[PDB]
């Protein structure tokens, strides 16, 4: 949370990456620890070279960061499970995203509430004329 | 707030789809937030008054144009061999060749020949001068201003009507049957009695003499006491000449029938007597229900007491649905308007009621296909709004075991059997045509299949025709219905058996085949709209159609693929079928009347059985005078129609744009273009305030369909007007 | 027969007022 | 260095039962009707079924052998059709008077009307492929020889089938024989491209020269006997051309001057027959034979001398390029798809070259007599080229999806491509906008000006001229060239560049083609359409792996419809749909080029020539005034030339009109597939299923809808076929009745 | 935001959380199934509507449903 | 006509000063063109001073090149 | 309530498999929401675009099925 320790990967730079929204509204970042030096592909186009130790890389959307993360899971023979996702604001604040608890959402850990979990079947949705001329919708209620 | 203001859901994003959808949903008042019955009905009433204002101002504008820049009185001097004028042309880009090719009909400025056919209307009502047309224009203008002022007046807080006033159905029906349809027809009947009949016979009626001159030598008391035959004493004979008095009696009400022997028109006495009789019948019909007196009927009692043994619950509790669902009654109203406009179109060519309208073929053809396209549009919209009613306003608990519940139960068999009728009819129509095609391709027309439409000649003969010789029940004097002694028999029997009018044309096998093609288009389009409506609340692919709304893009690549699943997409595939069925109708009508007007009916009687003459005799040969609107030598008056023809062709392909290619590729392209705008020097000093993006799937589909429609109608209108004007100028 | 310039100006000055009161209607119907 | 294996997969009959055993999920059976389309879809995609290159490459080899077998069956059938059931001798006795024919029709349902009077005492249907001119140039004069060719081709097609069965089922080579691409290149430049050139050089020297040299004089075809008694008897060569009597001694002593009697550099055309000089083609084939035999000694295979591809690809690297072409050899000797894209692209462009050299320099005798064979041959070769080049784009895209490895291409050229793909698409969009506004805008302006009838500010010869000075300058240079810069060419390279009118018996063959402003605007239209097609296929290749709309789309595959209605909508993001629209753009561009070809050479170079020196075109020279606009394009080319199509009925050409109407029907039926989606008709099919369940005649295999990509495929197929068949009907119907 | 709702007919196959590439679903304990695990969506304001979730689950008219509502350029999927 | 007129082999000048020195130059090139010579199937066992020293395929390659280069010499030299 | 091997008919009306019969597979412990796992012979719509096969097994409860045998 303090600072993003690492190094930009050995790359020749790409013109298909960050845009003015990166310095204007928000932009993304991802860090990981590499067991050994090898080569990967960066989701905005091209192949980059990671280095052993901490690596720092910046992106602009969540799709790119999670595609890269799934690549570092399911491409390399020594599996990497040490990638964290960060978002930075131009005001200088940083925020952690995932995994917030520290374990993947594929499995189950305690200390968690369940929300958006309605206890009714498909046909037990309220029929729309009882919601007619109200601010809500049948899917919300 | 930021535009659009009426929904915070559309004011939360910087994308340009916000702008597109803010243009898109400005009339969907139900989707608006903070929305009740009171606000909705008040905006309804305001928008209705605004539309009536648009109607009357449009009529005032066209009337002012035909008054000022037209050639009305020089057409009064001779009404047959002079083309009318719509308005002059103000365009600085005209070279002198086009100026010489457009300044015609005795004018000094370049003008356009009017094909709207309002000249015959203003003649047959009797607007003999331009000053009177100016008075009419200013009168409808101040009437439109009156509706504007009333529309603003009713939206004050003190004059906003209550919910129950809009709810009171019985008073609305009694008023609209009596005080809208009856007394207006009485007024128009009086207008024909006291203005149109004397101006037709020649004697002048001004704005200071009508209170003095009587419309009949006898008074009102023969109408009162015992003898209405005084008004049916001296009709205008067959030797009558319009605008003068030789062979002209002074009867106002008679029903001799037939046509006008001079100009092939309906007698104005027939129209006046007819309007008066319809006025009587609607004034009687306007007193059905109880309003405030206790005498009459109630909608709820009649609609609930009609039960059934095997119907189910009959029609119970429907009144609560139709009165509390605007979409249902809107669909009924639009369906009634569509069928009545189809009847307008298909009755105006056969039994016209205007002087010299049977000669100017361009106006007749244009007006027929005008009202026919209007019919198609309005009543496919009726079907679409019925589908929207099923989406949004159906009540399962209020309509338990209702007739609509039975409809949703047997919708499967209904859709299946629309499909069966469509396939049977289409297979045999196409098979008959292609067998005729292959047979005449080898030079042996004796093996063609020419099915005589026996029922068509049967109804022709029982309606009065004696050419086919079936002589059943009307033309034979031996039947009991011939010696009825009615006053329409000689005029009608003259009208049917005279080979110079378009009424009850001679029918051949090509008419049988093309009528089967029309019935095919009908049944296909009906299948499309019915399965779009009846399956809008359930499908084994997606029974959650009521949850998502009415117009949604898809439901994803899962479950095998869900593209084009909404009822909006059913309308999307419906519109092409509507346009095609209208097209088949209009090609058949135009080719048949070209054959009749040319006098060479044999080419239609022989070449219509096989596609060759459709594609060659009509679609190829009649296009020759179209395209020569500008030869490399010079131009003529048909330049604008040909250039608009090519214009509509380009519109058709430029909508076939959106009708082929979908979103994601276009999104990648426009995103790369955004990157181009980003890194370039001397162009970062200005940045957009609204984010650019590709159109949505539903919006792209809509704009492709709209382009298809406008290009289609533009090309057909241009070809029809130009070819009909070229052949019979 | 002949037209007059005063007729065209009279039509224009009677047609001005539906435009003004329709502007007022569009102003009031924005809410 | 060969390495083979014995009996890798033995023959059986049981695998033909239970079809679909190649895949793992298609073998359960017909549980739904989509399984049939899945079976037909992946029946040739052998790459994704197995893993290693070994067995799949054996399958490819056997598949090539099957393809050579089937094309050999087709060629043997065509030779037998031309042999027994044709008019080859009756046509060969005369020249321009009698139209040739190579097909008869059974009179069954009135088809004898189609079997019209072709001329020369026969009733049938007219040929237009041009095989008669080929057989006259080769030296065919008897039906028994053609029957021998047919039976030999059929039996060696059976030989090819046996060879394929052997090479897959008995002896299959390893990988190690395949990557030896140096031996591939050396043998293909040496053996295939060289021995055929030498063989046809011998055929033209020995057979074509005396046959045509006596046939142009006026000798009847049944007077002279066969070429074998020529090759036995050298005195006929000696009495015809005295250079044969000197023997092969001047060849070996390099005194080739005496050989110029029959090995010439005449150039131009043949005024007797309208084709090219056969001596010129013999000299051509010998020269290209020498060139290819020299070219087949580039590469190192087993004896030290030559070159290696790895070294030469490492040897090139630039200051602006980086490390250079390292890595191309692995990805281009490992993935079949990259090489397929290369060969398909160059084959498509080569076919375009073939047609563009056929039309202006007719190589075969009597080709320029009838315009139907010329026009039809040109447009057919162009359509083949368009199909092949779009397929090359498709397979380059699928290579970038499937077989590309990001690890072995660090800082490579493909890395730079995927690095500035956004820039390449950007600047190609800008040139697309440029040629769109500045070429079609001229036509819109010209049509608007002609709509006002003011030609003083038009774009024409009689108005503001956009004169193609470069093409006219190169034409003038080609006219001046054979006198000054080509000393050993007495005539010109062609009269199509410019020169004097060359006529033939009765008709005209080729005149110089003047280039006005209309051709300038047309060439700009061409460059614009080619740029659009290049844009869409180039993006479909480059954006096929990753993009910042969806980054993980390569994990899905190559053939996927969409990624849901999210992100605003992701319909047609994959490269398959890029190809699906590229087919439409190919269709549009080639329709324009063949319309311009037909109208320009119907207006300027063809017609009837009078003996006094004047010519008379069929359209009387309207291209300089009616092709400048677009409404004139609609009337003077489409309406004017459709009359021969739509007035041929009851005559001998009713079939062309029937195909014309059927092609319009197929085009209209394609809109089925293009416009609507899937769920609408899957719902409709389900209602039909309920109806059939009511009768208890429900099918065991459950009926389902076509998939979205399947619907797009069938749609572009029907649209494209409808366009091709109606264009074919119009072209043959117009250009056959010209006479 | 693209609202996502999950109903009470979940088995617990955990393909539902496995397929979504935006890390919005999460798998929470429960007691009404054999797996004793129902899925949930605690971060709904960053799923874009890709609807791969609706393809993932093999139950008949699957427990999870996504709905397209008020959109934001955060959830519209742009790089600018 | 004016074609490039060739002559027969005079066998005194046309073969000696033209292509024999060209074969000599081909041997000179073969001294400084082939990076790797001696691994052919036959190694050309009878070595010599400077003529048959490296190997068979180098010898045939340089002799074929001498032939083609001398043919070019005698054709492009005689009568321009 | 139902045992293994029962040929049972379903009446949910919100499923594709309405008006169908088939064999129940297994019943798990009491207190669970949907105990009755049924096996059919047809297939529903499940799968990606152009998928080879969907699913044929789903679990329901007692209060919407009807035993026939
Ligand atoms: C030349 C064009 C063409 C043809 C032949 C057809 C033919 C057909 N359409 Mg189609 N349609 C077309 C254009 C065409 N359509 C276009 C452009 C659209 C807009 C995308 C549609 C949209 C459409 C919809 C949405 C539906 C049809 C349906 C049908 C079938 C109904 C049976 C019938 O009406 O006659 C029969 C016609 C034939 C037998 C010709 C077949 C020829 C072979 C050789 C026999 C039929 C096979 C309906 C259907 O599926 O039936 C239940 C259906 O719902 N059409
Ligand atoms: C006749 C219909 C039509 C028209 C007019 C266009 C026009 C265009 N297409 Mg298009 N296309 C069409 C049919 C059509 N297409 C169909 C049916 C398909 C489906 C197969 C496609 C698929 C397609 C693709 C895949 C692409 C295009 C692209 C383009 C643009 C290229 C840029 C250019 O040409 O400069 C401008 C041309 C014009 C403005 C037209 C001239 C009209 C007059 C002169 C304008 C005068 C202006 C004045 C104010 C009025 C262009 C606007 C490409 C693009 O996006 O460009 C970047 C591209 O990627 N099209
Ligand atoms: C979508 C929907 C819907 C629908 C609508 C519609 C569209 C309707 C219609 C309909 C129609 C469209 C109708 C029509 C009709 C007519 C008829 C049915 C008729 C008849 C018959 C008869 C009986 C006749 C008689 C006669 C004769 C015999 C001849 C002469 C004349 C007379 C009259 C005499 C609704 C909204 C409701 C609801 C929801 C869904
Ligand atoms: S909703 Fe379906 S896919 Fe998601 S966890 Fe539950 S059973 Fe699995």
């Amino acid at each position: 949370m303090t600072e993003l320790s690492g190094q930009p990967p050995k790359f020749g730079g790409s013109t298909g990456g960050l845009l003015s929204k990166a310095n204007r509204e928000e932009k993304y970042a991802i860090t990981w620890t590499s067991a050994s030096e090898q080569v990967f592909e960066m989701p905005t186009g091209g192949a980059a070279i990671m280095n052993e130790g901490e690596n720092l890389l910046y992106l602009a959307r969540k799709e790119q960061c999670l595609a890269l993360g799934t690549q570092l899971r399911t491409k390399f023979k020594p599996k990497i499970q040490d990638y964290k996702i960060y978002r930075v604001y131009p005001s200088g604040e940083v925020q952690y995203l995932h995994p917030a608890d520290g374990v993947f959402p594929e499995k189950v850990n305690e200390g968690r509430e369940a929300q958006g979990t309605k206890t009714r079947r498909i046909g037990q949705n309220p029929e729309p004329v009882t919601i007619k001329f109200s601010g809500k919708a049948p899917y919300e209620v | 707030t930021k535009f659009p203001k009426f929904s915070q859901d559309l004011a939360q994003d910087p994308t340009t789809r916000r702008i597109w959808y803010g243009i898109a949903t400005a009339h969907d008042f139900e989707t608006h937030d903070g929305m009740t019955e009171e606000n909705l009905y008040q905006k309804i009433f305001a928008s209705h008054f605004g539309h009536i204002a648009i109607i009357f101002l449009w009529t005032s504008g066209t009337l002012f144009h035909v008054a000022w820049q037209g050639n009305f009185e020089q057409w009064i001097k001779d009404p047959l061999n002079i083309r009318p004028i719509a308005h002059a042309i103000w365009d600085p880009h005209f070279g002198e060749g086009a100026v010489n090719a457009f300044t015609q009909a005795g004018a000094s400025n370049p003008v356009n020949i009017a094909y709207s056919g309002v000249y015959h209307w203003f003649y047959t009502i009797g607007m003999t001068t331009n000053q009177e047309l100016y008075s009419g224009a200013v009168f409808l203008l101040v009437l439109a201003s009156l509706f504007l002022f009333a529309g603003w007046l009713h939206l004050q807080p003190k004059f906003r009507p209550s919910l129950a006033w809009f709810k009171n159905a019985e008073s609305r029906l009694n008023h609209h049957l009596a005080g809208l349809f009856g007394v207006s027809s009485l007024a128009w009947a009086g207008h024909l009695v006291h203005v149109a009949i004397p101006e037709a016979r020649g004697q002048h009626v001004g704005w200071d003499n009508f209170l003095s001159t009587p419309p009949h030598p006898a008074g009102l008391m023969p109408f009162f006491t015992g003898n209405w035959g005084v008004y049916a004493a001296d009709p205008d004979t067959a030797g009558h000449i319009f605008g003068t008095s030789e062979g002209a009696g002074t009867a106002i009400l008679t029903f001799l029938g037939g046509f006008h022997p001079q100009t092939e028109s309906l007698w104005l006495t027939d129209i006046a007597h007819h309007h008066l009789a319809i006025a009587v019948i609607f004034i009687i019909a306007g007193h059905m229900y109880r309003t405030n007196w206790g005498i009459g009927h109630s909608i709820k009692e009649i609609l609930n007491a009609h039960k059934g043994p095997l119907t189910g619950a009959g029609h119970t509790n429907l009144y609560d649905t139709i009165n509390n669902s605007l979409h249902f009654q809107l669909g009924l109203a639009l369906a009634s308007l569509g069928v009545i406009t189809s009847l307008v179109a298909q009755h105006m060519y056969s039994l016209p009621s205007y002087a010299f309208i049977a000669q100017d073929h361009t106006t007749q053809a244009a007006l027929y296909t005008h009202h026919q396209y209007i019919a198609g549009f309005l009543m496919v919209g009726a079907f679409a709004h019925g589908a929207i009613f099923f989406v949004r306003d159906y009540d399962p608990v209020a309509n338990k075991d209702n007739v609509l519940a039975r409809m949703l139960e047997h919708k499967e068999a209904l859709i299946s059997h629309l499909s069966w009728v469509s396939l049977f009819l289409g297979f045999h129509t196409l098979g008959l045509y292609v067998h005729n095609d292959v047979v005449v391709a080898f030079g042996t027309p004796e093996k063609q299949i020419l099915i005589e439409p026996v029922f068509a000649q049967w109804i022709q003969a029982t309606s009065g025709k004696a050419l086919y010789g079936f002589d059943v029940l009307l033309s034979n004097p031996d039947s009991i219905a011939s010696t009825t002694g009615a006053a329409w028999l000689p005029g009608w029997l003259d009208a049917i058996n005279s080979g110079t009018n378009s009424l009850f044309l001679t029918i051949g096998p090509g008419d049988f085949l093309v009528h089967h093609a029309i019935a095919l288009g009908l049944h296909t389009t009906a299948l499309i709209l019915i399965k779009g409506a009846l399956d809008a609340r359930g499908s084994k692919l997606m029974p959650d159609k009521k949850d998502f709304g009415y117009s949604f893009p898809c439901d994803g690549p899962g479950r095998g693929g869900t593209c084009d699943i909404s009822a909006w997409d059913a309308f999307y595939l419906a519109m092409f079928w509507m346009l095609n069925t209208l097209g088949w109708l209009t090609f058949y009508w135009h080719w048949k009347h070209l054959g009749v007007w040319s006098g060479n009916v044999a080419q239609f009687n022989e070449n219509s059985t096989y596609l060759m003459g459709w594609f060659r005799d009509y679609l190829w040969a009649n296009s020759a005078q179209l395209i020569n609107g500008y030869n490399p030598y010079g131009v003529n008056n048909l330049s604008v129609w040909a250039w608009m023809f090519l214009f509509g062709h380009l519109v058709w392909a430029t909508g076939f744009m959106f009708l082929i290619s979908w979103r994601g590729y276009w999104q990648e392209l426009i995103e790369t273009i955004v990157w181009a705008h980003e890194r370039t020097p001397l162009a970062n000093l200005v940045r957009w305030k609204d984010k650019p993006v590709a159109l949505s799937i539903v919006q792209a589909r809509l704009v492709g369909l709209a382009h298809f429609t406008v290009g289609y109608v533009l090309t057909y209108a241009a070809f029809l007007i130009a070819s009909t004007a070229g052949k019979f100028g | 027969m002949a037209l007059s310039d005063t007729q065209i100006l009279a039509a224009l000055v009677v047609a001005l007022l539906p435009a003004f009161l329709a502007f007022r209607l569009s102003t009031e119907l924005y809410k | 260095k060969v390495s083979v294996d014995n009996n890798p997969v033995p023959t059986s009959f049981e695998k033909w039962g239970k079809p679909g055993h190649f895949d793992r999920t298609l073998a359960r059976g017909p549980k739904t009707t989509t399984w049939i389309w899945n079976l037909h879809a992946n029946a040739h995609d052998f790459d994704s079924q197995t893993s290693d290159l070994e067995d799949v490459s054996r399958k490819i080899f056997s598949a090539h052998f099957g393809h050579l077998a089937v094309v050999f069956v087709w060629l043997s059938g065509m030779y037998f059709h031309g042999a027994k059931f044709s008019n080859y001798e009756g046509w060969l006795a005369d020249p321009t008077h009698i139209k040739p024919s190579a097909q008869v029709v059974w009179p069954i349902v009135g088809q004898g009307i189609l079997n019209g009077d072709v001329g020369g005492g026969f009733h049938g249907i007219q040929i237009t492929s041009g095989l008669f001119y080929l057989w006259r140039a080769s030296g065919f004069t008897d039906s028994y020889q053609l029957y021998c060719t047919a039976i030999g081709g059929l039996v060696m097609a059976a030989l090819m089938l046996f060879a394929g069965w052997f090479h897959y089922h008995v002896k299959a080579p390893k990988l190690e024989w395949f990557q030896n691409v140096e031996s591939m290149m050396n043998h293909h430049l040496a053996g295939l491209l060289g021995l055929g050139s030498l063989g046809w050089a011998g055929h033209q020297i020995h057979v074509s020269m005396p046959i045509n040299k006596l046939l142009d004089a006026g000798v009847a075809p049944k007077d002279i006997p066969l070429p074998h008694e020529f090759i036995l008897e050298p005195s006929k060569m000696a009495e015809l051309y005295p250079s044969f009597a000197q023997g092969l001694t001047p060849f070996f002593t390099l005194n080739w001057g005496v050989y110029s009697d029959f090995l010439t550099f005449k150039g131009g055309l043949n005024p007797v027959t309208g084709g090219l000089w056969l001596s010129d083609t013999a000299h051509h084939h010998l020269a290209i034979a020498v060139l290819f035999i020299i070219a087949g000694h580039m590469y190192r295979t087993n004896w030290g001398i030559g070159h290696s591809m790895k070294e030469i690809l490492e040897a090139h690297k630039g200051p602006f390029t980086g490390e250079g072409h390292k890595g191309l050899y692995e990805i281009l000797t490992t993935s079949w798809h990259a090489q397929l894209a290369i060969n398909l692209a160059l084959l498509g462009s080569l076919t375009i070259i073939v047609a563009q050299h056929m039309y202006a320099m007719p190589p075969y005798p009597y080709q320029a007599i009838d315009y139907a064979t010329q026009l039809s041959l040109f447009t057919h070769h162009m359509w083949i080229g368009g199909f092949l080049i779009v397929g090359a784009g498709a397979h380059g895209a699928i290579f970038m999806v499937r077989d590309y490895d990001p690890a072995k291409n660090v800082n490579n050229l493909l890395d730079r491509m995927l690095r500035h793909r956004d820039a390449i698409i950007s600047h190609l969009n800008w040139v697309c906008i440029f040629l769109g506004f500045h070429s079609f805008g001229l036509y819109i302006h010209n049509d608007t000006m002609r709509a006002l009838g003011r030609p003083q500010d038009m774009f024409s010869d009689t108005a503001i001229q956009l004169q193609p000075i470069f093409a006219q300058w190169v034409q003038h240079l080609h006219t001046l060239a054979p006198g000054a810069t080509a000393p050993n060419a007495l005539a010109t390279a062609s009269y199509a560049f410019g020169g004097e009118t060359i006529a033939v018996a009765g008709k005209v063959a080729m005149m110089p083609i003047t280039l006005g402003t209309a051709d300038f605007m047309v060439h700009h239209i061409h460059a614009f359409t080619i740029h659009v097609t290049a844009l869409i296929l180039l993006k479909g290749v480059l954006y096929a792996r990753s993009s910042r709309l969806v980054p993980d789309k390569a994990n899905l595959g190559f053939r996927f419809p969409c990624d849901g209605p999210g992100r605003g909508g992701t319909c047609q993001v994959s490269g398959w749909d890029h190809v699906f629209l590229g087919l439409f753009w190919m269709y549009n561009s080639l329709s324009i080029v063949i319309f311009h070809f037909s109208w320009k050479m119907q207006s300027d170079v063809w017609g009837t020539v009078s003996p006094d020196g004047s010519v008379t075109h069929v359209t009387l020279g309207n291209f300089a005034q009616s092709a400048i606009t677009i409404n004139g394009w609609l009337r003077d080319f489409l309406w004017a030339q459709a009359a021969n199509v739509i007035n041929s009925y009851g005559s001998a050409l009713s079939a062309y009109g029937i195909m014309f109407l059927a092609g319009h029907f197929v085009f209209a039926f394609s809109l089925m597939f293009l416009f609507s989606g899937r769920g609408y008709w899957q719902e409709l099919i389900e209602s039909i299923v309920w109806a059939h369940n009511k009768l208890n005649v429900a099918p065991a295999i459950q009926p389902r809808a076509l998939s979205i990509i399947q619907g797009r495929a069938v749609g572009v197929a029907h649209y494209l076929l409808g366009g091709i068949v109606t264009t074919w009907a119009f072209f043959l119907a117009r250009s056959l009745s010209i006479g | 935001s693209h609202s996502v709702k999950i109903y009470d007919t979940c088995i617990g196959c955990t393909q539902c959380v496995r397929a979504c590439p935006l890390d919005v679903l999460e798998m929470v304990p429960w007691d009404g199934c054999k797996a004793a695990q129902i899925a949930s969506s605690p971060r709904t304001e960053d799923c874009v509507g890709c609807k791969r979730c609706e393809t993932a689950c093999p139950t008949d008219f699957l427990s999870i449903r996504v709905y397209l509502g008020a959109e934001t350029t955060r959830s519209m999927g742009l790089a600018y | 006509l004016a074609q490039a007129s060739p002559t027969t082999a005079g066998w005194s000048l046309s073969v000696g000063i033209i292509m024999c020195l060209c074969n000599v130059f081909a041997f000179v090139i073969g001294y400084f063109a082939i990076q790797k010579t001696g691994k052919g199937k036959d190694l050309a066992l009878p070595q010599l001073a400077s003529k048959k020293t490296f190997g068979l395929p180098e010898l045939l390659a340089t002799m074929s090149f001498g032939h083609i280069l001398g043919a070019g010499m005698v054709l492009g030299l005689a009568s321009s | 309530a139902l045992n293994r091997g029962d040929k049972v008919r379903i009446k949910r009306t919100e499923s594709y498999w309405y008006g169908d019969v088939g064999t129940v597979a297994s019943v798990e412990k009491s207190g669970i929401l949907y105990p009755v796992i049924v096996r059919f012979d047809r297939v529903n719509y499940n799968g990606f675009s152009g998928s080879a096969s969907g699913v044929n097994t789903n679990n329901f409860a007692e209060n919407e099925l009807e035993l026939v045998q």
